[PDB]
C-alpha cells in the first residue's frame, strides 16, 4: 500500500467567463493533500515552439466521494511550491477503493 | 488575427445562445472552452477562423473564414443536422455590432459533415465567410 | 449544414427503402446508423455530405455532395456493383419533396470503388450532386 | 477469481428510428450487475475540440447465455451515478465461462 | 496443454464465381471441433461506417494433416450460434504437434 | 457505381481469359476476388474502377476508369511488362458486349508500375477509360 | 535566409516589446528562444520566415513572409486574439529601420488560429509579407 | 537446447537473367534439413490485392561456415510439402555456434 | 505498361552495362533485380517507369518516363553523380532499336538527387521520357 | 540503491540575450557531481543531414531543493571530457527522494 | 544528375570555404559529408539538388535548383541567419568555373527557415538556381 | 560477465576528401578484437530497391579510453570474414566499465 509523504497544493480554477464563450482561468488554492510520487521514464517532447520536458509522474491521494472537496478532478492540478503537475486522469488504484492514481506532466520548459 | 478578430468571436457567440431554435435544440452547450463536467455530447464550438486580409491603402480589414463545428452523440446525426440548420438560420445575413470595427457581410460557405472518430461522433463544420472593416 | 441539410438527408433516406430492386438485393440494410446487432455485411451507408453554398441576394440554397458508401462483405465485388447500381437507378433524377424548401435536381458525380480494409470489405462512394433551394 | 464489489447500473438505450435513418438514443435503466473495476494506464486524449481524459478500466461481471438480459452487450453502457463507463467489447473472461470482461473509457471531459 | 470445453461449427464457403470473377461465398457448414477459446484484449476498432467491437480470441483445437477436413484453413470461420469467429491464421501450437492455435476476431457491430 | 459498372467489370474479366496471350503467360490467375490456396503469384486483379459521369439531358453515361493491376513474384519484373503488355493489347479499341447498355470506347490511360512491399512483390496499374453509354 | 533576413528578424524583434499594448497583454514573453524555466504560457514566437527572392539585375530584395504564432495556455482563445491583435496593430505598415537595407512594405497576409495540442494549447500565427531591399 | 523434429526441404532458385536485368527463379530444390519450427503470434496482413495470412515461424536448425551448401541463405526458401516457408534473416542463434536462427512468414493467401 | 514496356526496359538495360564509363565507375553492378551477396553498395536500379498514352486514332503509343535511381554508399555523393552523369551522358538522344516497335526520341527530364535513409544511402533520380511508338 | 563512479563536470549555459530575441548560449562548467551511467539500448538516429548515433543514459545522481546549485535543470548538460550529455528530464528517482534520474543522449555524430 | 552535377556541387563547395565572412562565423564547418568527431553544431550542408532540364536541340543544358542548408546548435536563429545570409552573399551572381561545362547564372530562390527536431536544431534551406550549359 | 568468442577484423576508414566535400572511405583494416555476438529479432527490411536483409546484434568488446584505438567508434564497422557488422553505437556495457556494448546490423541483400 502507498507510503505518503508528499504535501501537494491542490489548485482549482474558477471559470470566469469571456464575451466569446471562453472561459478565463485563475487557479486559486484548495486545500492541500498527501501524495506519494512516482516517476515514469521521462523525455522531452516537442511542444509549440518550446521543447518541452516531461515526466509521466503517477502521483496517488486517498480517495473520497465524487462530490467531495477532496477528490482531484481532471479539471485541477497539483502544485509543489512552483513544479506544478498537471492531471490526465484519476482512476481509483485500490481494488478496495481507499487509494487514487492521478496522471501527470511537469512540462518544464527546458 | 486581425484587429477585428478579438471582437469577432464575440459577438457571434452573443448572437448565438440567443436564438430560441438551437436553444431548444442544443440547450446552453455553445462555447469555445468547454465546460468540464459530464460532457453533454450535442454541443458545438466556435474557434478556428483564418483570415484573407483584403484590406486598403487608407485602411484595411480582414476576411474571417471562422469555422463553427457541430459535434453529436446521437447515433444517426440527422440530429446534428438542424442544430447546424439552426447555425445557418442564425448567421448568414447577420448583421451585427462589433467591438473593433465593423462587419459588411456574413456570408456562407463550405460545410462538410464527417465523422471524426471510431464513428461514434459526427463533425459539421461550417465556414462563414466574415468581410470585417477594421 | 445549411438549413435544408436536415431534410434532404431524410427524404433520400425516404427514396431509399422503396425501391423494390436494392430491396431484393440489399434488403432493409439501408441506414446512416448502423443497428447493432451481426452486421449482416451488404449495407449502404448515407452520411457524408459537404455544401458548395450556391445562393442569391433574395433567398439562398445550397449544392449538397452527398456520398452514398456501398459496403459489401462478398468475396468479389460485382454484388457490390449492382446494389450501387439501384442506388443510382433510384436518385438521378429524383425530383422528391422535401421539409425544409425543394431540390432542384440531382444530378450524379464522381463514384470511386475500392477495399477499404484487408481487402476483405469493399467500398462504393456515390457522390451525388444535390442543389436544393431554401 | 475476482472479488466483486460495486454496483453498476447496466443500461440500454431503446433505439428510436429518425426520418433519415438514424436511431435516437434513450439510455433508459436495465437491472443493476455486481462487478469489479480495474483501472488501467490513464491519459488525457484528443477529442473534438475536448481535452477528453480516459482510463481503460476493465470491469468483469458475471456470465449469461447471449440471449439473455443479464449479458452486457457492447451496445450498452454502465453507470455508477454519474460516472458513464462505456462498453468496448465483452469477451468472456473465466476459462469454465463464469465471468466476462468488459473494457470501459470514463471519457471525463476536464 | 490446452483443456478444449467449446464446441465450434466449423463453416466452409463454397465459391460459387460469378461473371466478374468474383466468387459469391454461401458458408455452408462443415464437421464441429471442440476446442478452447482464449480471449485477448479487446476494445473498440473503426470499422467502415460502423463502430465495430473486436477480440484476439486465440482459438486452439487439435491438428490434422493440411489436406485433411480436420484442419481450419485461414479461409474458413468458426461459429457458435450466432457468434461469427473468423480465422486469421493456423500455426500449429504445440511442440509435437497435437494442437494447432487460431485467431480469431468477433467483430460485432456494437 | 453507374448502372453500367455491375456489367463492365463483368465483360472486360469475360474478354480476359480468352486471349491465347496471357493464358501461356499468366494462367487461370485473372480474378477479382483471390481464390484462396497456395497464392501462384504472378497474377492480376481488375476491381478499381471510378466513375467521371459524363451524362445527358436525355439519357446518361458514364466514364469508367478501371485499373487492371499486374502482381508478380519473379525478381525482375520484366515477366511483369509482358503479361500488362497482354492486358494492353486484349483491351485498347476492344468493341465488347456489355449486359446494361453498350460502351464506346475502351481507351488507355496512364499505367504505373512500382514495387509496393519490401520490394519482393512489383504493381503495374494500368487505367483504362470506359466510357459507356447507359 | 536572404542578407536582409539577419537584420529584419531583430528589427521586428525589436518594434515588439516596445509597443505599450501587449505588454500588458502579454509582458516580456515576447522571444524566439524560449527562456527556461516556468514556461509563463501566453507568449508570442518570431521565428519561421521564407523568402520569395523578389529582385533585380541591378541590386536584389527580398519577400519575407515572416511567421509570427501567438501561443496561449487559456482555456477560451479570445486572450489569444486581442494578444495577436496587438501583434496586427504593431506591424502592419511599420515602417521601421533595419542594419542591412530596408524595408518598404510590411503588409499582412493569411492568419490561421488552431488548437496544437490536446486542444489545451492554442496556435494563431500571423503571416507579414516583408518586401526588403538589401 | 532445440528438440529438431521437422523435415524440411530447403531450396535455392538459380537466377537465370532475362534481358532487362531482371532474373527468372526456378527454385530448384536443395539437400533437406531438420529443424524445429516455433510460431509466433500471427495475423492476417493485407497484401497486394490479397487478404495475405502471416505467422512469424522462428525455424532453428543447425549451422555452418558461411560458405557451406547447409547454410540457409535468406536468398532460399524452406518448403515442407506445398507450405513455403521464407527466409527473412539467418542469426546463428547458439552462443557456441551450433544452432541457427531463421525467419519464417508462410503467407497463405486465405 | 503499354505493349512497348517489354522491350523498352530491356533495351535500355542493353545500353548500360555496354558505357565504357560506368562499367568503369559503377562494374557490373546495374540492374532490377538485385543480385543476393554482399550488396556492392553503389548500384543503380532501373524500374520505375509510367505511362502517358501518347497515342492514334490509327496505331498508338507511348510516353514512358521511366526513373534510373543511383544509390550510393560512399559518405559524399559526388561519386554518385559522375555515375548519374554517365548515366545522361549514355541514354539522352540514344535512338536505339526496341523489339516491340521502336522509340522516336529518348529526352530527359526531372532528376532529384537526396538521401534516402539515416542519411546513409544517397538516391538520385532520373527521369528519362521514352515517347515509343507500337 | 545506486553506486556512484563517473565524476561528470555539469555545464550550465548563460543566455546572452542577442537583439532577434534569441539567446547566445556560452556553456561555462558549473561544479562537478558523482553519478552512475546507465545505458539503454541504442541505435543511430536521422539527424538533419547527420546519421547521428545515441544511446539513452539514465544517469542517477544525488538531490537537493529546486533553487539549488546541485540540482541538474534540464536547460543544463553534463560533460565527461567530451563527451556531452544533454539532459532530457530530472525526475526524482528515490521514495525517499535521496536520488535524481537524469535523461541523456550522448549524440556522436559517427 | 545531369552531366554537369558533377562539377557543379564540386564549384559551389570551393567558393564556399573561401569566403572570410563564414570563415569566421562557421569555421572549416562546411561539408557534404559530416566529418564525425564531436558535431560542431552550427555547419552548413550542400547535396540535395534536382534538374530542370532545359535543353536544346545542339547541345543541353540543366537548371540545378539545388539546397544548401543551414543548421545551428545556438537557442536563437539569429545565429544562423547571418551564416545564411553569408550563403547568400557568396553564390547570387558567382559566374565561378565547373569542369564540365559552364553555368550562365547562378540566381536566388526560395529560401524557408524552420525549426527541424524538437525545436532544438534550425535548418535554413537556400534553393539556388544554377543554369548551367554542357 | 560476458564470455568472448569470436574475433572480429575491427576496420576503420580513412576519409579522403574529395572536391565537393565529399570523403571517400577505404575500409582499411584496425587491429583485430575478441567479441561476443548476441542476435536479436531479425526481419527483412525494405531498402532503397532491395529487400535487405537485417538482425539486431549486441556486440560486447572490451573497454579503453575513449582516446585509444581500441574503443569502437562508431564511425568504424566490424567485419568477421565477409560479414560487415556496421557499428550503431557504443555503450559501455558494464558498470565498473570493463565491457562496450555495441549495436550492429549485418544488411546482407538477400
Amino acid at each position: 500500500r502507498p507510503r505518503l509523504n508528499r504535501l501537494l497544493v491542490l489548485e482549482e480554477a474558477v471559470r470566469v467567463a469571456d464575451g466569446a464563450g471562453g472561459h478565463r482561468l485563475d487557479w486559486q488554492a484548495k486545500g492541500e493533500v498527501w501524495a506519494e510520487v512516482t516517476a515514469g521514464s521521462g523525455s522531452e517532447r516537442a511542444g509549440e515552439f518550446v521543447t518541452l520536458a516531461s515526466v509521466p509522474f503517477t502521483i496517488v491521494v486517498r480517495a473520497a466521494p465524487v462530490g467531495a472537496a477532496r477528490r482531484p478532478r481532471p479539471e485541477q492540478r497539483f502544485r509543489e511550491g512552483a513544479r506544478i503537475f498537471r492531471i490526465l486522469a484519476v482512476a481509483e488504484r485500490d481494488r478496495e477503493g481507499h487509494y487514487l492514481s492521478c496522471f501527470a506532466r511537469e512540462e518544464v520548459v527546458a | 488575427s486581425y484587429a477585428v478578430a478579438g471582437a469577432l468571436q464575440a459577438a457571434v457567440y452573443q448572437q448565438l445562445r440567443a436564438d430560441a431554435v438551437l436553444a431548444a435544440l442544443v440547450g446552453t452547450a455553445v462555447y469555445d472552452a468547454v465546460p468540464p463536467g459530464p460532457l453533454a455530447g450535442t454541443y458545438v464550438s466556435l474557434g478556428p477562423e483564418d483570415v484573407a486580409d483584403a484590406s486598403d491603402k487608407t485602411g484595411a480589414g480582414a476576411v474571417h473564414d471562422f469555422v463553427i463545428s457541430v459535434i453529436t452523440d446521437a447515433a444517426g446525426f440527422a440530429t446534428a443536422k438542424a442544430a447546424a440548420a439552426a447555425v445557418s438560420d442564425a448567421l448568414v445575413g447577420a448583421d451585427l455590432v462589433l467591438s473593433r470595427g465593423r462587419l459588411v457581410g456574413l456570408w456562407f460557405l463550405r460545410a462538410k459533415a464527417r465523422r471524426v472518430e471510431k464513428a461514434d461522433m459526427r463533425r459539421i463544420d461550417l465556414v462563414f465567410r466574415a468581410r470585417v472593416e477594421g
